């Protein structure tokens, strides 16, 4: 599964289902922010 | 040579927001005049970020800039896009090594606070 067809297929076909299907298929890896910086 | 961001939306909000509590704290309540920036650093291995986010009642100032490895590429140009309405997704190609910067920029709101529901991910 290359990384610009995975790319294609969340654009073209989109939601939470799609999303936890690449998710369990290793498609995807979830990430946590190093760091928020927050101003005014 | 830097690679054109990917960018699109989907109706579904309420689905959203309902796992984005689900996983984590992944709120940002951004204060009045406030801009957050979420630092995401580039994965050796990934060649792709994905970014998603949506608000509950407004719209918020958003785009992303790369930071290199202090030089800074405009990949999205901070905007004022309404996802209170909707979610609000995109992708980008690393352009090699550095980090991103999700801005969430609610400087022009002077009375009004925003949350921020956001997810990150990256391939490979």
């Amino acid at each position: 599964p290359a990384p610009d067809a995975i790319g294609d297929l969340l654009a073209s076909v989109d939601s939470e289902e799609v999303r936890q299907y690449c998710r369990e298929q290793g498609w995807i890896i979830p990430e946590t922010p190093t760091n928020v910086e927050r101003h005014l | 040579v830097i690679a054109a961001p990917s960018m699109w939306t989907r109706p579904q909000i309420k689905d959203f927001k309902e796992k984005i509590q689900q996983d984590a704290d992944s709120v940002i309540t951004v204060g009045r005049g406030e801009v957050v920036t979420v630092r995401v650093p580039t994965h050796e291995e990934g060649s792709y970020l994905f970014w998603e986010f949506a608000t509950d009642n407004y719209d918020i100032g958003f785009g992303v800039y790369f930071e290199w490895t202090p030089l800074l590429d405009e990949i999205v140009p901070v905007y004022r896009r309404d996802c209170h309405e909707e979610v609000y997704a995109g992708s980008h190609q690393y352009p090699g090594r550095g980090v991103y910067l999700l801005k969430f920029d609610n400087s022009y709101s002077l009375w009004r606070s925003k949350s921020v529901y956001y997810r990150v991910y990256y391939t490979r």
